[PDB]
């Protein structure tokens, strides 16, 4: 796998792609 | 964190896989 | 605003819109 | 779940916001 | 709901969210 | 350029790669 | 409408020109 | 205008609604 | 046909709606 | 990494998170 | 090809390895 | 490349059909 520059949305698309069906939590600050 | 990361440096899938349920 | 189906990866992006800093949790074995 | 609620069913953005952190 | 920071093909992404198939129009400037 | 099924956000998408500037409508109860 | 000549049928790049503002 | 709001500095959903038919 | 600014995935979402099921191939350079 | 179905612009979308930099082809006609 | 492998059969990232350049 | 161009500047739709099959 290549390194990963992912910002706004697409973070969360990546992590669907990742995860997909057991589920993920996103996790940002203030 | 994760999040910030991603977007001003760089992640890998594997970092990614942390976040899953 | 809609009820509309959303699924998958749309749904998703459908958290990140509506909540967005303050994050989400995406469970779907719920 | 959420995938019953908006994926199944139908659901608003208001609905959406019960799985906020 | 949190406010939007949104570009280019994104905000036809929340107008789609938001409006659903009662349908919207896009419409930029110039 | 081919023809293919684009529905929901995937239209809407395809709608403002084509138009982009100009603008589009997108009204499916039509 | 757009729903049924490009979601239900097939249409092209050029027949989305036709709902361009 | 609406576009250039949301892009350039921020916008809420409830503008968003605006554009809608 | 607008002309088109397009980055990342976008530019991958775009190669999809002009080629679609014929396929396409998404070479960039180093 | 789970195993999930991944159609159309979706697939195209987990390919250029997967290879990015190295590119890679989408020839479903295969 | 990819499309009986990921789309009509389910895979992981792994097997999208398979068809970078 | 063409990858670049679309990013850095700007390209047509039909420069991206050159990548098809
Ligand atoms: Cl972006
Ligand atoms: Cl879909
Ligand atoms: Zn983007
Ligand atoms: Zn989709």
């Amino acid at each position: 796998f290549v390194n990963q520059h992912l910002c706004g949305s697409h973070l969360v698309e990546a992590l669907y792609l990742v995860c997909g069906e057991r589920g993920f939590f996103y996790t940002p600050k203030t | 964190g994760i999040v910030e990361q991603c977007c001003t440096s760089i992640c890998s899938l594997y970092q990614l896989e942390n976040y899953c349920n």
